[PDB]
C-alpha cells in the first residue's frame, strides 16, 4: 500500500506554478460590485458610536 | 509317456526365471523461458 502511494505521488506530480497576489481592503471595498463605500470612512465613523 | 509304474515322470523342468523389471529414474526436464521485457519509463522531478 505504501508502495503504491509513493508511486502515485511521484507520477503524478506536478511543481505548481507559484503566484502571490497582494489585495488592499480599502480598494476592494471601495470598488465593490452591488455595496461600494468608503472603508475607512465607516470605519471612522463606526468608531464614533 | 515314459514314467514310473504310478506315474511318477523320469525327467524334470527348469522355472526359467525372468530378469526381473528395472526402476525408472526421474530427470531435470526444463524448457527455458526468458525475463520480462522492459518498458519505457517515465522521468521524475527529483535529482538523482
Amino acid at each position: 500500500n505504501l508502495a503504491e502511494m509513493e508511486k502515485v505521488w511521484l507520477e503524478r506530480d506536478e511543481r505548481a506554478l507559484e503566484v502571490t497576489r497582494t489585495v488592499s481592503l480599502a480598494q476592494f471595498y471601495q470598488a465593490l460590485s452591488s455595496d461600494n463605500f468608503n472603508l475607512t470612512e465607516k470605519l471612522t465613523q463606526f468608531l464614533r458610536e | 509317456h515314459n514314467l514310473s509304474i504310478d506315474g511318477q515322470p523320469l525327467s524334470l523342468a527348469i522355472y526359467a526365471e525372468p530378469t526381473d523389471p528395472k526402476a525408472l529414474l526421474t530427470s531435470m526436464v526444463q524448457a527455458s523461458q526468458g525475463g520480462s521485457a522492459v518498458l519505457p519509463g517515465t522521468l521524475s522531478l527529483y535529482r538523482f
